[PDB]
């Protein structure tokens, strides 16, 4: 109840695994990255 | 967490899966008892 303003699209989205926005979301499919260390397994 | 403090330490493997440890420069083996080894995404 934010007086009319509509905050879903940058709050974060309980559904995702990774409780990010869908703005977020957006930009992290817009940058791609070549690994963090991820643990490789060889 | 310091000298003065302990001198008990533990050891980071960066980048290693846990296993590779019992699969295996470092003179020193006796960590390789384990029982307490944790598997992070750090290694
Ligand atoms: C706030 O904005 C979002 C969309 O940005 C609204 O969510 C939509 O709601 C309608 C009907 O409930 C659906 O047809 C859309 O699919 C929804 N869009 C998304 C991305 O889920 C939301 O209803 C708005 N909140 C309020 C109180 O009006
Ligand atoms: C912590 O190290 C300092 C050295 O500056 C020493 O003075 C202090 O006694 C040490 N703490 C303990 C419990 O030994
Ligand atoms: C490490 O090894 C086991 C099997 O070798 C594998 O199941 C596991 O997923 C690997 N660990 C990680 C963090 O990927």
């Amino acid at each position: 109840d934010f007086g009319g303003f509509n905050f879903s699209q940058i709050l974060p989205d309980p559904s995702k695994p990774s409780k990010r926005s869908f703005i977020e979301d957006l930009l992290f499919n817009k940058v791609t990255l070549a690994d963090a260390g991820f643990i490789k397994q060889y | 967490p310091g000298t003065n403090t302990s001198n008990q330490v533990a050891v980071l493997y960066q980048g290693v899966n846990c296993t590779e440890v019992p699969v295996a420069t470092p003179t020193w083996r006796v960590y390789s008892t384990g029982s307490n080894v944790f598997q992070t995404r750090a290694g």
